[PDB]
RNA sequence: CGCAAGACGGACCAGAGCGAAAGCAUUUGCCAAGAAUGUUUUCAUUAAUCAAGAACGAAAGUCGGAGGUUCGAAGACGAUCAGAUACCGUCGUAGUUCCGACCAUAAACGAUGCCGACCGGCGAUGCGGCGGCGUUAUUCCCAUGACCCGCCGGGCAGCUUCCGGGAAACCAAAGUCUUUGGGUUCCGGGGGGAGUAUGGUUGCAAAGCUGAAACUUAAAGGAAUUGACGGAAGGGCACCACC
């Protein structure tokens, strides 16, 4: 139950000392532990399943059934990941997803239709978002709307927090590696569009390990 | 026929990684050694371990193994550390400038220097490997 | 390192450039590096500017001295040419070596032991240390390269355009960059120059290891 | 697919080349699809340039090469194991090797 | 980024690329605050303070961060004007 | 051929966005293009320009910053009143808050929230968010 | 049966069908 | 579409008009040739007369007596 | 050794050129044509793409005349085989060759319409131009050629890469695409039925162009992956393999 940290960003992350992921987010640091999301995300995180796959290769006798899991993630204001884990047995994949669905977690950008009256409710532009022939196009709906989409793309838009959304999404979505992917590409470069309201300067603050690097050489060898 | 496995040979760079200091060249030694210094199951495999130890041993008599690395390897480096010549390559009072080095320095300010020696151009411009 | 005169072109190190062979380049000439020389001789060398050679070292060496830990700086070489002269930087800056065999995976890796988490890299050639710019590209690591005329800025930040093919002007270049890094810091005074000669810095071939004690025995 | 870059031959922008009847087959390639070895070659092999310069009337008289260039259809360059399936990425190696 | 009370809604403002004007994304794990010391006018030493570029990961493997450097350093008057 | 010369300036000036050129050359000047880029400028998308007088069509080299997303033209240059260009905002640009669909009025080139308050409908001319 | 065969049966009983109907005409 | 030009308005339903035939529901719906053969004659119902009563036989891996009627 | 014939134009010969494509290779003469480059010439929008209409269009095939060396559908025979009316061998008809009319099709392929713009690099080459030490021939100097260092324009290509794209293979185009619009022509709508039936039209004919339906069927199909297999190429190993 410890989490005694490996990289130089979770040493922090465990001292009660960085307060906030968006801090992580800012000067995009690879998380590549577990129990970074599970600190900061703790109480509020739901994981949901959208498929478990069992793919096959054929061997010299007989097929070897690996199960793939798809693990939508997010705690219901701003924060989604979308991890795939191919395993041997099921209950170790299902398991192995929910961690690689944190590691990939982004913040989602959250806009106003119209008028910009009270907390944001939808996406803040359009955003498309693809791999494979998957095109999932997202589209700003005014209050109330809901997430008019497939069941799949709305499981994981409940999970971002965008309560009314429009989707077109175009290509074999049938597929639900390729459609919840495009959908999580989509909710990703939410914050990576650069609207005109965000023209306004950078102001580089400093770095996590830039400040704290007189911590990194005492608490450790 | 006989070639040393990894539970052989990781055991050779291991027990000489900590205990470099106890071993020698001799065998029946450091096949002694291996009992003190290491718990080994078995009367047979202990000769394998200690058998290497004293080639890889005869190896550290003489320089650098790959996959070893001690407190005598770090002493080298320390020992390396201090390596003096007499006054150096780069203190020459002729060396060798071309007029379109000559031109470059003159655009700087340092256009004309103390001790350098200008040159003629090597005319008969051939400089490229032919084709095929 | 532009408009003051503590941190301008010296005398002294033109005398060494000239030297080494350090403003004498290579046979092809990449697009990205046209900026830092001169002209281009007769017999095909790329004459590098040593203005723009000195000021681009300046900047390095800056971004060095901004390092808080002066560790953390992952120093790496692959090629013999720039294995000792890396390995005494790290002696010298207080900086964190690899002198050949760069393992794939150790910025990106986290179950290796070897691996170390930088915050600046400095590369002795883009294309021998290739690797280093890449596992450079997963984790947030800026680069100083000892650029050639030829040698690529994929994913190099602050170029040192250079002569690190040749075996004097390698060292000579981690000299420049080793002493600029320390008077920064309020080690070294710019009164006396430094006590370490710059001819430490150089690989010394095995063959003229077996030769040197011949010559002076 | 289109396995190869070019169409296994040497036109990129002619439209039309003269064909050659192969040496093996009688087959009609075209010229810069077919396998060629310009075979320079001794009219012995190794064991028989001994007892020919022997009994040969001048003092060190080199003997005359044989200059052909042979003309291999795909089907008879695979096999007389002239050329050979090399892997999907060492195909676009066009090195002649040593 | 207001709402329509004129205070700020959106959970965190990202970075944007000094060189070319385009807003780093919460996993670019190629761009850099690359840190540029600062030095006293006539001690020639580290002041404390320092220079701060953001250069976005698109920049560095088109091969352009370091002339972008070259250009950015040039306007901070950190390297020489005449270069 | 060149049938339509805000066509070409506009894709010359989006390509030089998605690359990261910090100015961009376009070779044809209409008067269109120079009234495209000041609506462009007011609105503060692009930076200054220079037009170059060569006694034939002008060149102009945009100076570029990299707050452009996209540069459009609308070929065919549809006629478009009042009611309709709610349709053509609410499809060709990506919110309601940014973006501004240019078209050409009586009342001269302008952007498409002032065709609000002028009360003028016109020919489309392209959109730049 | 090859694409160039199928044509060239079908060619043959197209032949056959002019054949066949000029017995009526 | 492919053609642009604002005067095109005429080819542009005309090509449409003359591709609309590829489409096989519509050449289903618009040549009469389906509304002839149909059995029915377009009705959703049709009274006729058991003549014979046919037991058919189930086609693939399915192998059983579908007793059908002939009317 | 001579001779007579009709073909063909090796090696030089290339990821070289030209032509709208098909195609085009002995010497010279002749007759028109053409791009690219050069241009401080001239006209001043004359242009892009194109239903209908047309020119050309490999091979084979058709008609007539001439010619028939080689090769060679059909066909004769000898083998091979259970059979071969096939591959393989020797012959040989049409043809292959030319002249004048026909035919209008090819995996006629880059399976990629044409005109335009923009967006990386790299080393070559082809044609013209421009400029630059030196080497070389005309020696008795200039200017030309040959090379040598570059540059520009145009062309065929090549390498490279997180340009970006795409199902991927791959592609500086197949990019500039849900951030969806430069112009324009043809064109496709699950697999079959079927390029069939039918009607017109073209042709001496063979056949071309246009061209459905009833019905039938739950898949056919693309790129890639893993395996199994190969009368594919290797690299091993073993006295249940040989030597």
């Amino acid at each position: 139950k410890e989490w005694l940290p490996v990289t130089k960003l979770g040493r922090l992350v465990k001292d009660m000392k960085i307060k906030s992921l968006e801090e992580i987010y800012l000067f995009s640091l690879p998380i590549k532990e577990s129990e970074i999301i599970d600190f900061c995300l703790g109480a509020a995180l739901k994981d949901e399943v959208l498929k478990i796959m069992p793919v096959q290769k054929q061997t010299r006798a007989g097929q070897r059934t690996r199960f793939k899991a798809f693990v939508a993630i997010g705690d219901y204001n701003g924060h989604v990941g979308l991890g795939l884990k191919c395993s041997k047995e099921v209950a170790t994949a299902i398991r192995g997803a929910i961690i690689l669905a944190k590691l990939s977690i982004v913040p989602v950008r959250r806009g106003y239709w119209g008028n910009k009256i009270g907390k944001p409710h939808t996406v803040p532009c359009k955003v498309t978002g693809r791999c494979g022939s998957v095109l999932v196009r997202l589209i700003p709906a005014p209050r109330g709307t809901g997430i008019v989409s497939a069941p799949v793309p709305k499981k994981l838009l409940l999970m971002a927090g965008i309560d009314d959304c429009y989707t077109s999404a175009r290509g074999c979505t049938a597929t639900l590696g390729n459609f919840a992917k495009a959908t999580f590409d989509a909710i990703s470069k939410t914050y990576s569009y650069l609207t005109p309201d965000l023209w306004k300067e950078t102001v580089f603050t400093k770095s996590p390990y830039q400040e704290f690097t007189n911590h990194l050489m005492k608490t450790h060898t | 026929g006989r070639v040393r496995t990894k539970t052989v040979k990781k055991a050779a760079r291991v027990i000489i990684e900590k205990y470099y200091t106890r071993l020698g060249n001799d065998f029946h030694t450091n096949k002694r050694v291996c009992e003190e210094i290491a718990i080994i199951p078995s009367k047979k495999l202990r000769n394998k371990i200690a058998g290497y130890v004293t080639h890889l041993m005869k190896r550290i008599q003489r320089g650098p193994v790959r996959g070893i690395s001690i407190k005598l390897q770090e002493e080298e480096r320390e020992r390396r550390d201090n390596y003096v010549p007499e006054v150096s390559a780069l203190d020459q009072e002729i060396i060798e400038v071309d007029p379109d080095t000559k031109e470059m320095l003159k655009l700087l300010d340092f256009g004309s220097l103390s001790n350098l020696q200008v040159t003629q151009p090597t005319v008969g411009m051939n400089f490229k490997t032919p084709r095929g | 390192s532009g408009a003051l005169d503590v941190l301008q072109m010296k005398e002294e190190d033109v005398l060494k450039f000239l030297a080494a062979g350090t403003h004498l380049g290579g046979t092809n000439l990449d697009f990205q590096m046209e900026q830092y020389i001169y002209k281009r001789k007769s017999d095909g060398i790329y004459i590098i500017n040593l203005k723009r050679t000195w000021e681009k070292l300046l900047l390095a060496a800056r971004a060095i001295v901004a390092i808080e830990n002066p560790a953390d700086v992952s120093v790496i070489s692959s090629r013999n040419t720039g294995q000792r002269a890396v390995l005494k930087f790290a002696a010298a800056t207080g900086a964190t070596p690899i002198a050949g065999r760069f393992t794939p995976g150790t910025f990106t890796n986290q179950i290796q032991a070897a691996f170390r988490e930088p915050r600046l890299l400095v590369v002795t050639d883009p294309q021998a240390d290739h690797q280093p710019l890449m596992e450079a590209s997963y984790v947030n690591l800026p680069t100083i390269a000892l650029c050639n005329t030829d040698s690529p800025l994929h994913y190099v930040d602050i170029a040192i355009p250079c002569n690190n093919k040749g075996a004097h002007s390698v060292g000579l270049m981690w000299w420049m960059l080793a002493q600029e890094v320390l008077r920064m810091r309020g080690t070294i005074s710019r009164e006396h120059p430094w006590e370490v000669m710059p001819d430490l810095y150089f690989y010394r071939d095995p063959e003229e290891i077996e030769k040197e004690e011949q010559a002076a025995a | 697919t289109k396995k190869r870059r070019n169409n296994g031959r040497a036109k990129k922008g002619r439209g039309h080349v003269q064909p050659i009847r192969c040496t093996n087959c009688a087959c009609c390639v075209p010229k810069d699809k077919a396998i060629k070895k310009f075979v320079i070659r001794n009219i012995v092999e190794a064991a028989a340039v001994r007892d020919i310069s022997e009994v040969s009337v001048f003092d060190a008289y080199v003997l005359p090469k044989l200059y052909v260039k042979l003309h291999y259809c795909v089907s008879c360059a695979i096999h007389s194991k002239v050329v050979r399936n090399r892997s999907r990425e060492a195909r676009k190696d066009r090195t002649p090797p040593p | 980024m207001q709402s329509n009370a004129g205070e700020f809604v959106d959970l965190y403002v990202p970075r944007k690329c000094s060189a070319s004007n385009r807003i780093i994304g919460a996993k670019d794990h190629a761009s850099i605050p690359m840190n540029v010391a600062e030095v006293d006018k006539v001690t020639g030493r580290f002041n404390g303070q320092s220079k701060t570029y953001a250069i976005c990961g698109a920049i560095r493997r088109m091969g352009e961060s370091d002339d972008s450097i070259l250009r950015l350093a040039k306007s901070h008057g950190i390297v020489s004007q005449n270069f | 051929v060149r049938m339509n010369v805000l066509a070409d300036a506009l894709k010359s000036i989006n390509n030089a966005e998605k690359r990261g050129k910090r100015q961009v050359l376009i070779r044809p000047c209409s008067k269109v293009i120079v009234r495209f880029l000041t609506v462009m400028m007011k609105h503060g998308y692009i930076g200054e320009f220079e037009i170059i007088d060569d006694h034939r069509a002008g060149k102009i080299v945009v100076n570029l910053t990299g707050r452009l997303n996209k540069c459009g033209v609308i070929s065919p240059r549809f006629d478009v009143q009042l009611k309709d260009l709610e349709k053509w905002q609410n499809n060709l640009l990506p919110s309601r808050q940014f973006g501004f669909i240019v078209l050409t009025t009586s009342a001269g080139i302008m952007d498409h929230e002032e065709a609000r308050r002028k009360h003028t409908g016109g020919k489309i001319l392209g959109f730049f968010f | 049966m090859r694409a160039k065969w199928r044509k060239k049966r079908m060619r043959r009983l197209k032949r056959k069908r002019r054949k066949m109907r000029q017995r009526s005409k | 579409g492919k053609c642009r030009g604002l005067r095109t308005a005429r080819k542009l339903r005309s090509h449409r008009r003359d591709q609309k035939w590829h489409d096989k529901q519509y050449k289903k719906a618009h040549l009469g040739t389906a509304l002839k053969a149909n059995p029915f004659g377009g009705a959703s119902h049709a009274k006729g007369i058991v003549l014979e009563k046919v037991g058919v036989e189930a086609k693939q891996p399915n192998s059983a007596i579908r007793k059908c009627v002939r009317v």
